[PDB]
């Protein structure tokens, strides 16, 4: 019986091709009689001016409703016909577009992405429609809390620069955004260099490769052309945004020192010591045995409702750190608590439980990578930020190399004496003072 | 071309350990100097002290 | 080229324990002990039992301790999950390859040789009441649980969420009870992947050898039909309204599946008007608020409920239920194109795959199958199945939905809420 | 019953804070010695020789 080394090694290789387009197409092949399809671009709200934003969100609810080919529902009619799904997301950096389908239906599927990403309608009635679908999705998103504080976090964090715009946009962008802003936006960044096709399940790469050449051949074929913008570095300011609500039963904090880009290496510790403070939930089995100290005390003292740690990954940027939501009598001993952890594992990571946070990560990657759709948005993702797919034996590498020593070295990078970014939502009277959370972030004993 | 605050702050200020090795050093360094220039500030101001005592004394 | 995938493997032992296994040569591995030990095995004396079991997993045990069990498996960054039905508990362990065998131990110790010490079980109690807050801020679970209080005298009648009353009185006695009458060899699967068939039948042979429980799969659920209202004023009306459909198996159950895809299940688009759902045409047609519809499709060993959810404003209920209602009548009536039940069949068909495409997904199909059936049935034989609906199955199917003795659940301001009777 | 402080953690965890306990003692040692104005050690600071005669 084969050992977990053996099975990272006959975990098959991501096959890669460019078009002529730029369009890089992209594939897993497995056994699976099921697949996902779909296409990665290199666009989201950092690409947005303080005009445009909320642009992208606004063309996601668009993408679908109907293009020139197929008129009004009548994708819609097709997708649900062979029995597809058909989703998508936008984030700050990256919109997809994706179809989980049948195998057999990977040509019908590629065509219609195709159609979706090249040919969309932007019916003017269509646009009205969608105006108040988006308002209503606003005042939707400002009840669930954790939204807000992320929202607010990067709103702080990243203060003047197109990073501290949400996705979604202000309001008055949402009943302001014509169809020549949504055009402009499209034609600048809906570009085959920007943008990656890819698949994983039961399909050869060949086929991929002919459906690619057979369907989005003329993108840029003549075209890219004058006016690009790279990604202009955003800025991190050390700041506090505090919105008190006392109407509210739960506070909610997000607190987050500055991460380094996608690209850098180490992130893989970063990952290790977040594993190590870990998450937590009030639906937990183990109070008080839980491995996590975090944890363990905020089950035994009744800290908490939930914690999660955090690492979020930008272009050369990134916010590091912990959000977690609590009663108004228990947010200083949750940060007092939380703060420590990030001091213990700076100065005195032990090696056991570093092991800990290894495996966690290794089980973590492994759990996540298992269907067609987190391996193929896995593909999409990758080939926009890191360029290659990372294989499995890769990762399995640069875990394995992190010690305790290269905890408490990349965890001092990052935590040790630095400003944090910190958002406050809720019943936040008892949330302490910057200068006490700045306090936190060295020890006077080291 | 890195600067000598950043330096001051990355050898010396991280560690809380080395700031009061720092300001210990600092400390005995000063007390010296700055004696040295407020007693000799101090002796310019004045001139009527023991300046005169070169009369008094070695003739014993 | 990947590996050409392995079959899976089959067992059934004398005592009628069955191991099934399966080796995709995957970096981690999946282990699940599936038993016939859900909530309608609970009578009138014991409610909410199966309840504190589910949430009693780390709790002190003959072979490791609470302390242990969770510090063992975090070390190896490895999960151990209870998910029950009304039917089953289903007992699962994740780890890396190398690991299995502290997995196994794990896991064979939780539900074999579990302690329920007095003073473990006493602290444990306040967890029902965090569990069932938490499961209960969806307005579905309320509704769910009522209808199934509605439709049954008897075994699928009890909740899958201990009731209020019972909390803290759930005897160490109870708990012991339960495991010796409902874990047993007869009742049980245990489920491998990514681990050879060798290792899993020694570890069945060795620690799964239990007899003296109970015989087998039900007191046998009596449908009754009926209603339960819950005045909520709650925004949104949720309401359910079922028939008595077809037990898991039978061929019955699979037009019943169709029928469901027919009327509607869940969205296949983002943010899609849903053109080919049958139900949620219908209601759009003469309802301009926002609303929702789904076809409702529950089957079970002995018995099933079939019809349909809907979520509404207060006032428009009575228009959405009655609406939805005539819908399904339309199609009992024999007004059913062949191209719909071909769709449906498409629908059915890419669902199910997709259903088995995880390592959980699998994992727990094969073991609810392992239960239900006492054999693995794969995917080009379950598709065989699916195709054998001809159209009149499912004209059939919602014939006996619109003549059954309904069942009913309502949440929200009932006010234009019909009552069955104005149906 | 101080068996307990005996083991791989806290043979790191010493290792860990050594660097540290001996700077502090740094900071003692050379603050005990400003503090005196001491002698043995003040005489042989090579700057620092204001008493000489």
């Amino acid at each position: 019986t084969a050992t977990y080394a053996q099975a990272l090694q006959s975990v098959p290789e991501t096959q890669v091709s460019q078009l002529d387009n730029g369009l890089r197409v992209a594939s897993e092949q497995s056994s699976q009689p099921t697949c996902t399809v779909g296409v990665w671009i290199d666009a989201g709200s950092r690409y947005e001016s303080e005009k445009n934003n909320g642009a992208g969100y606004f063309v996601e609810h668009l993408a679908f409703k109907g293009t020139k080919n197929r008129p009004g529902n009548a994708l819609e009619k097709e997708v649900e016909s062979m029995g597809a799904h058909l989703n998508a997301y936008s984030t700050r950096e990256h919109t997809a577009y994706y179809i989980k389908a049948l195998s057999k239906d990977l040509p019908k599927a590629v065509e219609l992405l195709a159609d979706i990403v090249q040919n969309c309608s932007l019916e003017d009635s269509q646009i009205e429609k969608e105006r108040d679908v988006i308002l209503q999705e606003l005042q939707e998103n400002d009840t669930s809390m954790r939204d807000v504080v992320f929202n607010y976090l990067h709103a702080t964090a990243f203060q003047g620069t197109p990073l501290a715009q949400s996705v979604e946009g202000p309001s008055e962008n949402v009943r302001k955004l014509s169809r020549a802003d949504l055009t402009e936006y499209l034609s600048r960044h809906y570009k085959a260099p920007r943008m990656v096709l890819a698949a994983a399940g039961g399909l050869e790469h060949r086929q991929l490769l002919d459906l690619a050449q057979k369907h989005f051949s003329g993108l840029s074929g003549t075209y890219d052309e004058d006016a690009v913008p790279t990604l202009s570095p955003c800025r991190f300011t050390g700041s506090q945004i505090c919105h008190r609500e006392d109407g509210l039963p739960l506070a909610h904090v997000a607190i987050a020192v500055e991460g380094p880009g996608w690209a850098h290496p180490d992130n893989v510790a970063l990952q290790v010591a977040n594993a190590i403070i870990g998450h937590y939930d009030c639906t937990y089995g183990g109070g008080a045995h839980l491995s996590s100290p975090l944890a363990s005390i905020a089950a035994t003292n009744k800290l908490c409702q939930s914690f999660q740690t955090f690492n979020i990954c930008y272009a050369d940027t990134g916010l590091l750190g912990a959000h977690f939501v609590c009663d108004h009598m228990s947010i200083d001993d949750m940060m007092f608590v939380l703060q420590g952890q990030w001091m213990r594992l700076c100065t005195s990571a032990t090696e056991s439980e570093v092991l800990r946070g290894k495996n966690l990560l290794r089980n973590a990657l492994v759990s996540h990578l298992d269907g067609t759709t987190p391996v193929c948005e896995d593909i999409g993702r990758s080939l926009l930020t890191y360029g290659r797919r990372i294989p499995l034996a890769e990762w399995e590498s640069r875990i394995a190399e992190v010690d305790a020593r290269v905890v408490r070295e990349v965890c001092s990078k990052y935590f040790y004496d630095q400003c944090p970014a910190v958002a406050g939502f809720g019943p936040i009277e008892q949330l302490p003072d910057y200068n006490r959370i700045r306090s936190g972030m060295f020890w006077l004993r080291f | 071309a890195p600067t000598l605050t950043a330096r001051l702050y990355s050898l010396l200020f991280r560690r809380t350990s080395t700031f009061a090795l720092t300001i210990v050093v600092g400390a005995l360094f000063f007390e010296r100097a700055f004696d040295q220039g407020a007693d000799a500030i101090y002796e310019h101001i004045n001139e009527g002290k023991l300046w005169k005592h070169i009369k008094h004394k070695y003739e014993n | 080229v990947p590996p050409h995938p392995q079959d899976l493997e089959f067992t059934r032992l004398p005592n009628g324990l069955v191991i099934a296994s399966l080796e995709n040569y995957a970096p981690a591995s999946r282990i699940g002990l599936f038993i016939k030990a859900g909530s309608r095995y609970e009578n009138s004396n014991n409610l909410g039992t199966s309840h504190l079991l589910r949430l009693a997993s780390s709790l002190t045990t003959k072979g490791a301790s609470s302390f242990k069990i969770t510090r063992g498996i975090e070390a190896v960054g490895g999960k151990l999950s209870v998910t029950s039905t009304r039917e089953n508990m289903a007992y699962t362990v994740e780890c890396l390859r190398d690991d299995v065998d502290i997995l196994m131990e794990f896991l064979l110790n939780v539900t074999t040789a579990p302690e329920f010490r007095r003073w473990e079980v006493a602290a444990l109690q306040p967890q029902l009441r965090i569990d069932k807050a938490v499961a209960l801020q969806n307005p579905q679970a309320h509704v769910i649980e009522n209808l199934h209080a509605a439709a049954y005298r008897n075994a699928l009648a009890n909740s899958l969420y201990c009731p209020d009353y019972r909390i803290g009185k759930v005897t160490p006695v109870e708990l012991h009870d339960y495991v010796q009458n409902h874990f047993t060899s007869a009742r049980m699967a245990l489920i491998g992947l990514g681990v050879s068939h060798p290792v899993l039948k020694q570890v069945a042979e060795q620690f799964l050898n239990i007899r003296g429980g109970l015989g087998l799969s039900g007191a046998k659920a009596k449908y009754h039909g009926g209603e339960i209202r819950e005045q909520n004023g709650d925004s949104l009306v949720h309401a359910a309204l079922v028939a008595e459909s077809a037990a898991i198996g039978s061929a019955e159950a699979n037009a019943f599946s169709v029928l469901q895809h027919v009327l509607g299940a869940g969205p296949h688009v983002k943010r899609g008007s849903n053109a080919t759902s049958s139900l949620y045409q219908a209601v759009a047609k003469g309802v301009h608020q926002p609303f929702d519809v789904s076809a409702f499709n529950a089957s079970y060993s002995d018995s099933g409920l079939f019809g349909f959810y809907t979520i509404s404003q207060a006032a428009s209920a009575g228009d959405v239920i009655k609406a939805a209602y005539n819908q399904v009548k339309t199609i009992a009536q024999g007004n059913l194109s062949n191209p719909d039940v071909q769709a449906a069949k498409n629908k059915l068909k890419a669902g199910y795959l997709m259903s088995v495409e995880s390592s959980e997904g699998f994992l727990d199909e094969v073991g609810s199958q392992a239960l239900a059936a006492g054999s693995y049935t794969p995917p080009s034989t379950v598709l065989q199945q699916i195709d054998a609906v001809a159209d009149a199955d499912v004209i059939n199917a919602a014939k006996k939905f619109v003549s059954g003795r309904k069942s009913m659940a309502a949440s929200g301001n009932l006010g234009h809420t019909p009552f069955i009777d104005e149906l | 019953m101080l068996t307990r402080f005996l083991g791989p953690r806290y043979r790191q965890l010493a290792r860990n804070w050594v660097p540290t306990a001996s700077l502090w003692g740094a900071v003692g040692a050379v603050g005990l010695v400003w503090a005196t104005d001491w002698r043995l050690i003040l005489d042989w600071v090579p700057y620092i020789n204001g008493k000489f005669k």
